[PDB]
């Protein structure tokens, strides 16, 4: 049988997860100023 | 540089963090569904 | 051997629904931030 | 109508959105557990027989 | 104890909750990857 | 065939999720003071 594959999907979650972390980095950056 | 304006920008940034998390969840559903489709059509009749 | 198919559609259904409810909650948060 | 009130209510909505995400992750754990059990209870003995 | 100070700390806590969710998603990827690896290395050769 | 195991990663997801639920509970309790 053909091996199962969603490497494209899982890679998209990794990429999206990095964008989420950057948004939190922006938020904590502003709170440090308050 | 207003205190209140600084608080709004942090919530807006936090919301975008949440939105990308929501996109990730949606893709985890697709991933798990791909596993169910793979055993129901490739493994079970094998 | 004859094998029963794998089933969690109801399990996955809640996630899809719990995801949509989370999308609307962010929308309301951003909506309050407009009036500020 | 106050700005502090508006800020407070926005975080409430944001927190609810996070709580809804926490439930979805909880069911994702269950979804993966269903797959693990199906492999170890339906597929493994099938190939062993 | 000012209202602004409380709003800041509440956002600090919300961000930490989101960071924790971010970790759990990274691990869900690992979990799904381990299921993919088991299928292609234990199920496929046997079947 | 050996049975499939990610019991360790599944437990880390559980602990991180409950850690997340506690940060929200503190955030909402801080907003209760206002």
């Amino acid at each position: 049988l053909d091996p199962i594959d969603x490497s494209i999907v899982l890679n998209k979650i990794k990429s999206q997860l990095e964008e989420s972390k950057e948004w939190i980095r922006r938020s904590n950056k502003i709170l440090d100023s308050i | 540089r207003s205190d209140i304006e600084k608080l709004k920008e942090a919530i807006r940034d936090t919301n975008k963090a949440v939105q990308s998390v929501q996109s990730s969840i949606g893709n985890l559903i697709v991933a798990i569904k791909s596993v169910q489709d793979y055993v129901n059509k490739e493994i079970v009749p094998s």
